[PDB]
């Protein structure tokens, strides 16, 4: 559910 | 007439005690909050008694959870209205995320952006003081699918979850790109395994000269480029609910969650944006962003203000008690590994992740003052959450001292120049917005 | 010996917290009622955390429920015993009214007027003060049928609902006015369906020179008129608890909710005018009515005061959170409503129901002295409850300055006239009854 | 291909258990319903292990309430598909009918025309068996104003209840007959009463040449009459769940509750008869009637069956042990009663109510056979519940014996005579409907 | 709720 | 429940 | 969670 940035920490 | 002021802040991940400390410019920050109208943050935590079981959420960073003590830190330290609508408050699950409802109505803390069903989620609180009232909205564009809440069928119930700002990125790509595309999609074999959704739906569900490979959007332009939309249905549901509370409450306040990068990891997503121009079009009187765990500029649209993110108010991830088994299997040890040892692995012994940089430990305290409607200031305060200092002590806030608020409000002067935006600044480090009015 | 003071107000229609604002004038009114010994209100809502199901009651205007927090809101502004018998206390059903009890007993509230069964419903309340002791007596003579609650059987339990006052209408018509009604009745074909009942009951039902038609009394008489009559039963049972009331407490005070009109809409029904005499006669010390959402006049009888309408105290119906499906479907819509929407649709966007006329935004809390019984002292306090402030604004109560308050007073005199009722005026627009004592 | 065979009914108010008798008439009436596919009847009476509080329903008869062992007495009679909506399921309240639908499924019995909301109600139930399944709707167009289940909204639950066939009665009157009713309205001082109203609403509600006055619809005509017509949403909602039944079973059956009367006690309500074409128009095999207690004709539309009364199948009020205060009341007494004096002064010690009359205390059982959905004989089973027997034992159903049924199959021939219908007799008193197939 | 019949026993 | 007023609002 | 095959259905 994050799919372009990759990382949403 | 009527004159009420405005506390926003970013994200609030709070896990621990003792969140003000004795430090007299965390006491003044307490101050501070407490001496306005509200004060809204966004709840980054699932406060918890037990009730619930931890979802998989390793693209957020894993889980975070506390005990629910931690809302009287919450409140303690002046905070009076809560958004909770982001990419953690699912982290228990639906039966978390009303264990988080019950906890917080039984403390009365007023809150929006969850609910047991769509409905809930999206309405707003509606906050009365004696001085007038305030409506908070709460989405994220940020959360794994599914998440989102669902409102009630005939015949079936709804499903606790948030409220949804869904978005779609396109892939502009040049003609003879496309054709290279189409051409993988044939000779791998990948076509030929869609075979049967194209018999069962009669279509061919990946040519829409749009198209559809890989789960992501292509489409055939003149020049390379990438493109976000907000959902049209969250857009207009939300706006809708903008525009009801309006016509209930004094300030109609939207808090974001996002995450999503524009070109640059400072600048906000395209759709973002697009969706705070139509949150004041429609009535609001503030947009607050949060997400990205820094600091993003400053908008003033139709004389009304946009914060793109305020990073965090609170950051004790590696604090957390409550850490899932899939979180540990992240990291390979020869031993099982405790709490605070998993995350200094996590972070290759604080080498990586947020520990290293300064603009995950640097925040802002907006507040706002309105006079029937009218923003007739805005003071900004620069908060300092401790960089560099021991893991067991950065996170807390405090009001930064003038060589540092300094620095912060350059920054945030840099990152709303390209709006246009002005800051005043005072002898002590903090600011306000060059208003129009 | 014993002195004691008593605040008197009308339908408190509560939805949203802030009752008291910031402003003096709406201040200096909590410290009016904090001031009294006893403070007593209509609470014309249902309070509620979720138990019971909306009833259909579109004559009275919809459902209107609330948050139990807004109880809070009510014990903070000052009031102290609360009546309950109303056309709204039933809109959650048996299950519903057996929550307000639970929410109200759990807060420390008095109350009366609903119980779990009719003796509950009939019984008065005692609040004690170290100064001396207050019974109220609740009834109310508009309400949906079936909603009065019921006394148990040997084998049945009771019925959870309000305490009645039923009335009967009949309409006088001349001999020759009558003679078509039976003609209307043989004619149309009416008279013919009620064969199967003539056999069953041995008797035509309409036949009484009496006459029921149309679910209506028609009886014969010399000109046309219109006359209206208490319930022996409901009479009798209410005169008698308050004989009882009057063994066991300094003061007695009767609330009696009634929207019903007499020959003119400021006017009582004659019925709610001899109930009123009969509650004195049997030892009230005070009749307090609401109901219409005006004021109507005040009546002194043997010495005691009768309120026969002091309107709204509060007035938040339009700021409901809950609206229910057949609610919504009085409006129709070409896309789902919001409550404010609904509410907005539903008055003509202002142009009609309660908003464009200031009689239904001023209000009137009388403060009683009593000396050992005997009235010495009738203060009539204007209240201002925002005629032509924006919906969210309308309806919070504060203390009518002085030029509308004296409009507001002169508006009592001129409603109390008929009754031969007196009032002195002071310098800030409020005024006192004269008494002959 | 498909052949199933289907027992109808009428009302089912059983108190006591014993119902099927060692006479070997009430053996073979077991049997004939056993040896059916489907044994279809209307629940008339609350099965209750005390959950509820009772409604006032005088106009119904009084409460009609038993101890829930009675269902295992109507499940081991044979019936096994119950219709519920009608005017007794509500006696109980909401948590009554909550009550009842618990009972039935923890027993596995299939119901309809009651639910949890509006739509739960108005859903058919599906009941399977190995040679094919029946779709069983059921409606009620007598019941209490408000027992109608009403369905949830975005902010508040729905209300149990049941599934309603609401109607409009409208009295045509000459002219000069409207002028004397204006008059009246006038003269009396009524319409001045309605001023309030006037200005909250901005019309008179009594002008609609229509004209609404003593809660009764008048309208000009050149002759007076009387009209009933159906509510437009109830008829097009019913309809709209019988199309979808249609879908999902072999058998729709459509069962609707009707006390009202046509121009004779025996002729059903002009709207029943709209409503019934209606429900075969949309793809109903059989609509089945009850209500008034006893026999009314049946006609054959578009080649399916229409039973507008099959009166009562079981017939216990007098022996219920259950009476509420409130019914206990409408008999005069200078001593506490017990239920069976009680009854025993209700009707006049016998000489009034139902008693007195053979119509009463006869009964029908039709068995249709389908064959892919199409009539192929129908069946006609005259019963007996015991004329002039002990209180105690009439009201038990046995198949009538020779001389009883022939006197039986005499009245519905002759009841049904207006609608073309023509009856085979065989040598032991049954029947069968004349087909055109 | 019974409204011309009256009765509905 | 609201007879000859009509409207109790 | 239905990746190359789109339709799981
Ligand atoms: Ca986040
Ligand atoms: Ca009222
Ligand atoms: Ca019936």
């Amino acid at each position: 559910g994050c799919g372009y940035a990759i990382v949403c920490f | 007439m009527t004159r009420l002021t405005v506390a926003l802040s970013g994200d609030c991940m709070v896990t621990r005690g003792g969140l003000i400390t004795s430090d007299p410019a965390a006491e003044r920050l307490r101050d501070l909050l407490r001496g306005t109208d509200f004060a809204v943050t966004n709840l980054e935590v699932v406060p918890s008694d037990g009730r619930g079981h931890p979802v998989h959420n390793a693209v957020g960073g894993g889980c975070l959870i506390a005990d629910s003590a931690v809302l009287d830190e919450v409140t303690a330290a002046g905070f009076s209205v809560l958004g909770c609508a982001n990419n953690h408050a699912m982290d228990l699950g639906t039966e978390g995320v009303l264990g988080t409802m019950d906890l917080l109505r039984a403390r009365g803390i007023p809150y929006a952006g969850i609910g047991a069903d769509l409905t809930g989620a999206r309405r707003p609180v509606y906050a009365d003081r004696p001085g007038g009232s305030l409506a908070l909205l709460s989405c994220t564009a940020t959360f794994l699918p599914g998440q989102e809440a669902a409102d009630p069928s005939p015949e079936l119930p709804g499903r606790p979850g948030l409220n949804p700002l869904r978005h779609t990125a396109t892939m502009q790509v040049t003609a003879d790109q496309m054709d290279v595309l189409r051409t993988i999609d044939a000779e791998t074999g990948l076509r030929a395994r869609r075979a049967e959704a194209r018999a069962l739906l009669g279509v061919d569900p990946a040519l829409l000269d749009r198209l559809a490979l890989f789960g992501t959007r292509f489409r055939t332009a003149d020049a390379p480029g990438f493109t976000t939309e907000c959902d049209p249905r969250d857009l207009d549901e939300i706006a809708r609910w903008v525009g009801e509370a309006r016509l209930r409450a004094d300030l109609v306040v939207v808090s974001v969650h996002s995450h999503e990068p524009g070109p640059t990891p400072e600048t906000p997503g395209e759709f973002l944006r697009v969706f705070a121009h139509r949150m004041i079009d429609e009535g609001a009187h503030a947009v607050v962003g949060h997400g990205p765990h820094f600091l993003r500029g400053v908008e003033l649209y139709r004389n009304k203000p946009i914060f793109y993110s305020l990073g965090n108010i609170v950051s004790q991830i590696e604090l957390t008690d409550r850490v899932s088994a899939e979180d540990y299997a992240k990291v390979t040890a020869e031993r099982p590994l405790t709490p605070g040892r998993y995350y200094d692995r996590l972070s290759g012994h604080g080498t990586r992740l947020f520990a290293p940089h300064r603009r995950y430990w640097q925040s802002l305290v907006p507040v706002l003052t309105f006079e029937d409607g009218t923003l007739t200031a805005a003071r900004l305060h620069p908060v300092d959450l401790g960089f560099g200092r021991p893991v067991h002590r950065r996170g807390r806030p405090r009001l930064a001292d003038r060589a540092e608020a300094e620095k912060t409000l350059t920054d945030v002067a840099q990152l709303s120049q390209p709006y246009g935006t002005a800051i005043e600044v005072m002898d002590d480090g903090t600011g306000e917005l060059a208003l129009d009015v």
